[PDB]
């Protein structure tokens, strides 16, 4: 029913997705039991492309567990909501990747893949016309991405007509959580640039930004972090999941955003963020959170619109309002800073919206827009990755996985090669 | 599911391990004898105690940790003390006669006495274990033992498994300060019998403990008891990710080829705090910053080898408690915001987080205060190359002078040992050599 | 909709807009939590030009908050109808000026003023067809003026068509509450002569003049007094905020009270001024109060009429009575005392209603006249700038802001100029 | 946010310091050990305490001041006191041998000991810190250090940080009463290093402090009690606008180019008021014009020069209490009306107004009665160069018959700082020359 999976890997992402579907189950008013507790069809109407009912009425996720040790596994499994899951998905290991992500990938990747995968095509016999499935991780590197890689591969080729829709954590350019990052990073990126479908970037640094100016908090953890962009991803799917004056799916989202394949790392922007004290300095209007929604403090990415330019953005709209005015702050912006809008594309800008926005709010916006900025984020990462690599810092516990150095080359040119593409794009006209 | 196990030898060293099992005991508050106070509720998620204090078919629960050391007297104070109903008698193994500081003893002579025994419990433990993932060996290059005997144990028990990993917990001969002087001789003699034979391991000097006990701790009058309690506290926190939720519970292995990148220079520092009294734990805050910034204090570095005078290259500054992702992570901007460090470039950064929400527990009769927050600065620079080359020189001169030789000759090493091993630090010596050399360009 | 906005600095008048918004609150009878609690429309109908509503009506204020130290906006934060704000616009300053206008001007002047005008500036998006804003400090130190001084010539220049009415405080000849007050008032003014549209003059000696004799008070502290001016800065807008009969916006007022633009310093009546006896003396008539409009015990600035002459002048009525007595009491008086009148501008009194006076009170009166009297009032201030000038007193608290002497000397020689300017206009015929 | 911190020195200094301390913390009533009696509930607006008062992760609320004076025994009744709970050990530096009054001991040969210390400290409060304005220092030409280890401190402290104001409190030589005889010397020693350090600061002599307790206090026999208790009041006025709500809480770094107008002479006076007894308490009613006209009483000058021989320049009658602008405001109109009185005409009126809206409380046990209202007449004239007149012709004639002088050349001082530091308090003797000639015209 274009219903989709989730998977997670990912030393956040594995909670990251406790939140999501911690979120959807707000949506959908469900006990933590797994049984409707709501007041309308609607939350019942399209549960299935995300849930799934059980003999009683256990609703249940279309979600796939990824970790290589149970303490996540143990983790969630001492979550809120934990009565809501399938106690099959629980797929583990015993090891973990050490974030070698040979490790996570050839070592402990080749050793976990065949009953996950095997689980999961299960859950694809579950699904009666699948528009797709979440995955998560970071894409630094192996927690998530170790397995993940193989993931994309895996179900890429045993699902050629499935959308891949990819969130993985990035390293933010100042705080380096580790430094194998670079090397993780670079090998999966060439992975991905072939094989995902779709990809957001997903620093930590806007996160705080957003958590500590705009949302005005001062302590910062993960959780509200994956409420934050739970709140978007959970967003995505609105349309798809109800009703909307303007609908467009992931298939009209990609491809009405996308004009080669190779540019699926898109950037994201979700509003409004207020501290309490706010709604009593403003109200809503879309032409407000049009006004936020080209904010750069919103541009949840390292990546700059105010340095690089708009090849594309689009709105994600969930609530009752009037395009009458929806479109007219579109265009209007679309020439307010035209210099940041790419030439070629006529009204880059396209448009969205969901009868009914969030829970809690009135009306919904978001953003994932593609301009070209991504270029330093590449630059970087790929040039610490040089530093140590002409180094050979930590190849130690990078050889002693037996992989060869050629394969850097191949995502170092490779990933280069992708950076100097988005140039020739944004250097054009 | 996630095992590790204790080896201890030499002197110092089971006295470390003494206070050590004494700590986690205590903090996991499982009574001496080996019950825990009340029952336990069955419970999933994560592991508890199961690591390292053995379940039994009641309360029942000892370590999983093995002493071995020819120098057996005080060991029997462990099998006299309070804790007779916490250990095993198997988990018991000591030799009468020790080295006499023989490193070529307690490795050769009496190296070949008690060996069989020491596998043979290890693969007791291992085989009742699953998912050890690998191994705490601690010793000493005093309790001769310590050194000896102890290299001959990693010398096979890698050989054994291999696929663990060697967590190395020895002391390293104070700078001045000492226990004898044939020190030079037990210590270089295992080092190149130690390097290919570890995985990583940390060199912990008593000195500093000496010194910083007494100004941090307010410290008048200090002795093993305050060290084995303060080596109590690091090691309490170097592995909680594996005991307590922390946000990013990092592992050893995890650990392994990032902090030491290359595989040669694969050792390091740590300095631990908050270590202040009850008047500064009053007359203070403690902020994470504190916690971070004096992380870095040179004067604050548990091992008197001058960070400052090296250039570091990765910190795992685990933290224990109330820990904030954002507030710690701008200090990490701070440390690299830090003029007077410099850094392995070719690895710009090599940070790797713990947060671990359990803030620390203390033990009674102890002399630190009480926190919220605990750092581990395992980091590993360019400086501690320098020590060493006081050794090498040292026992440069002294082997030079053949002064003591005719001990070891007299058991069993041939000179080779000594002029090779001698070459072995001249190695290690190219290596904080070169990896500190700047790459060109 | 010729709505405006507030931004106040200065030691007091920070507080001055404090009481001022308060009284339009009650002339709005909304409560302090931001919801209309009155009983006409009306209040309503006019409402936005100076007030903005809410998601959820929360009714706010068009207001901007100049500080340099938070106290101030602690201090109205602790005020009543403080939960009819909104948190953004407490934008105030880690240090404070210490009153030397150089370091309110440069040194804090240039380190805050970028928040100030960016937020500022979103609510001249915030505004339709704004016409105006009214700024508040004093003309002596730097707590207002200090950076006072760079919005007039920031937002003067970013809009060049909005008023600019402007009231800050003028140090009273007999008490000098700071002795740099003629350095920095001096250095304002020569600002203020060149970028401010409108100004009228804030006494404080008047005021107490004013609370102790005719209102027969013996306990004058701010707050009263900022009741008592903002009054008349509250009746200025009163039919460009409701209707009138006989209307004329600041426009209307500025274009039909000034003759040549130098001259945009005004004195202030407002009335009727009594104890709570005084009613069971005396009943309220237009010419009653027309009878307090010349009095130069009303005359709340240190110029006097009595020894200048009115250049121009001018009544403020709210209330319902008839025009017929007023035009005929205004033309009575300028008969009655012609020679305080200047000549060669015929009928230099202009008239004004508003159907509804001021809540509390059936008629309302305003006076802001425009004499050149004031002449003693700069020739004052420049003379004790002029005394400690050959002194250089306190010269290096000054030079230490780094700023020349040749500044002082022009607005010195500038300051003679206006103040012999206005010579020459009262001296002629 | 708004911050300051006191640095105390010398016998009476630290002395003072005490009694400040005592003071403020009786005056947000938070209990010696360093709770409040009751929870602090969550508000907003402006500061409290947070100035001072150090917040904990609970009741512990230390100053932001520290101690240093090479004198130690004194001090150590404070680590006696019954604030033993309230201060905090590394608050607390002292030297053992003081400087003997050597100003050239504790500011040369002692000075050398202590500085890093102290400096250390420094950085740990100031970073703790955020919007510190400015220091509070305190110290003594008596207390031998008061002079010559504060001369130093200043002198770097100022070059450290220098943006921070310079709050000082120091004693002056009363002018016929006493400690010692080389007072010249530390005090003009002092003097020359304390202008180019010192941003501004007040000279407190004890005479008058004497004279007025006896007669306003009705005091019959005083000390240093007494003395601490006084200066404890004026201190705890002069900052109360960061404190406290007051109609205009003018700022410290707001007095400083504005009451000292040039740079050079900028000391002052200041004769708080209104110190009467419970039985003149009552007896009276103690008028605003009654504090305000009795403000410039020269006999109730609280620095034993006149004013009514010098001619004033600013006077900041800060208010505490129930305080109207007018009323005062007819007052300074009252003491523009005095004939007597003559000012700097070139500053014709220079005034600065603060009415901060608590009146004062009473420290029990003390001797100052009860008001409502309270003033500071920080105010600076002309008069008072004439006793530094005293002072360089005393020691004019004492230094020219070598008194003493070989106890300072022998502790590392050069003669030409003795006849050019004379040369200096020759300058500022041109300075209250100049500066007191009526310009011209
Ligand atoms: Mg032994
Ligand atoms: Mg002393």
């Amino acid at each position: 029913m274009r219903e989709i999976v989730h998977i997670q890997g990912g030393q956040c992402g594995n909670q990251i997705g406790a939140k999501f579907w911690e979120v959807i189950s707000d949506e959908h008013g469900i006990d933590p039991t797994g049984t409707y507790h709501g007041d309308s069809d609607l939350q019942l109407e399209r549960i299935n492309v995300y849930y799934n009912e059980a003999t009683g009425g256990r609703y249940v996720p279309r979600a796939i567990l990824m970790d290589l040790e149970p303490g996540t596994m143990d983790s969630v499994r001492a979550g809120p909501f934990g009565q809501l899951f399938r106690p099959d998905n629980f797929v583990f290991g015993q090891t973990g990747a050490g974030n070698n992500w040979a490790k996570g990938h050839y070592t402990e990747g080749a050793e976990l893949i065949d009953s996950v995968l095997d689980v999961v095509r299960k859950e694809a016999e579950g699904c009666d016309c699948l528009q797709g499935f979440q995955i998560t991780h970071s894409l630094g590197g192996g927690t998530g991405s170790g397995m993940g890689t193989l993931l994309i591969s895996k179900v890429r080729e045993e699902y050629p007509d499935r959308i891949m829709e990819t969130f993985s954590v990035v390293p933010s350019p100042k705080v380096s959580d580790t430094v194998v990052e670079p090397y993780n990073a670079t090998l999966s990126v060439h992975q991905l640039v072939e094989n995902a479908d779709e990809c957001m970037v997903i620093d930590n640094e806007a996160l705080y930004d957003i958590c500590f100016r705009t949302l005005k908090l001062t302590t910062p953890t993960y959780g509200d972090l994956n409420h934050l962009v739970s709140a978007a991803m959970s967003g995505v799917t609105c349309c798809l999941r109800f009703p909307g004056q303007l609908n467009s799916d992931l298939r009209k989202l990609a491809v009405n955003l996308i004009p080669f394949p190779r540019l699926h790392f898109f950037m994201i922007g979700f509003a409004p963020l207020t501290s309490r004290g706010s709604q009593q300095y403003r109200a809503l209007t879309v032409p407000e959170l049009t006004q936020q929604m080209f904010d750069a403090k919103n541009m949840m990415c390292a990546a700059d619109p105010r340095h690089g330019r708009y090849l594309t953005a689009s709105a994600l709209f969930r609530g009752r309002m009037s395009t009458k005015e929806v479109d007219e702050q579109m265009l209007n912006v679309q020439n307010k800073n035209s210099s940041y809008f790419v030439e070629w594309i006529p009204n880059n800008i396209k448009s969205s919206i969901c009868d009914i926005p969030p829970k809690g709010l009135k009306m919904a916006v978001t953003f994932v827009g593609n301009s070209t900025a991504i270029q330093e984020m590449f630059k970087r990462v790929a040039e610490q990755f040089t530093a140590m690599f002409r180094r050979k810092a930590f190849l130690h516990w990078y050889t002693g996985e037996g992989m060869d150095e050629m394969e850097f080359t191949e995502a170092e040119s490779n990933m280069n090669d992708l950076v100097s593409e988005y140039q020739q794009y944004q250097d054009a006209t | 599911m996630r095992e590790v196990i204790s080896i201890h030898v030499g002197q110092g060293g089971i006295q470390v391990g003494n206070a050590c099992w004494e700590l986690f005991c205590l903090e996991h508050g499982i009574q001496p004898d080996g019950q825990m106070p009340s029952d336990k509720t069955i419970g999933g998620g994560d592991d508890a105690f199961n690591t390292f204090f053995s379940e039994t078919g009641a309360g029942k629960h000892v370590p999983r940790a093995v002493f071995l050391d020819l120098e057996p007297t005080v060991i029997d104070e462990v099998r006299t003390g309070t804790y007779r109903q916490l250990f095993h008698p198997e988990q018991l193994i000591s030799g009468k006669e020790d080295a006499a500081n023989n490193f070529a003893r307690g490795h050769y002579t009496i190296g070949k006495e008690i060996v069989d025994l020491c596998l043979d419990r290890i693969r007791k433990l291992a085989d009742n274990c699953t998912g050890l993932q690998g191994f705490l060996v601690f010793n000493s290059v005093g309790g001769g033992t310590g050194s000896g005997l102890g290299s001959l144990l990693l010398e096979r028990l890698s050989v054994d498994y291999g696929k663990k990993s060697k967590l190395g917990f020895t002391i390293y001969p104070s700078p001045q300060v000492s226990t004898a002087v044939v020190e030079p001789y037990n210590s270089i003699l295992s080092t190149h019998s130690l390097l290919e034979h570890t995985d990583v391991a940390v060199m912990l000097d008593n000195e500093a403990i000496y010194d910083i006990c007494r100004r941090n701790l307010d410290i008048e009058r200090p002795t093993y008891t305050n060290l084995n309690r303060l080596i109590a506290q690091v090691i309490s926190s170097l592995t909680a990710s594996l005991r307590f939720d922390g946000a990013l519970n990092v592992d050893i292995t995890e650990f392994q080829t990032n902090l030491v990148p290359y595989p040669r220079i694969h050792f390091m520092l740590s300095s631990y705090a908050p270590i202040i009294s009850a008047e500064k734990a009053y007359h203070e805050q403690l902020s994470v910053a504190e916690i971070t910034n004096s992380a870095f204090e040179p004067a604050n570095m548990m091992a008197k080898c001058d960070p400052r005078h090296g250039k570091y290259m990765a910190c795992s500054m685990m933290y224990r408690g109330d820990v904030v992702p954002k507030d710690v992570n701008a200090s990490i901007a701070t440390i690299k915001t830090k003029r007077t460090i410099q850094f392995v470039d070719w690895c710009p950064t090599g940070f790797k987080v713990g947060i671990n929400y359990q803030p620390p527990t203390v033990v009674p009769g102890g002399d630190l205060a009480k926190v919220m927050r605990a750092v581990c600065m395992i980091s590993n620079s360019t400086a501690i190359a320098e020590v060493f080359s006081r050794l090498d020189h040292k026992f440069d001169l002294m082997y030079a002078k053949r002064a003591f030789v005719h001990w070891y000759v007299g058991e069993g090493m041939e000179e080779g040992e000594f002029s090779e091993a001698r070459e072995d630090l001249a190695a290690l010596e190219k290596d904080y050599e070169e990896v500190g050399i700047e790459t060109a360009e």
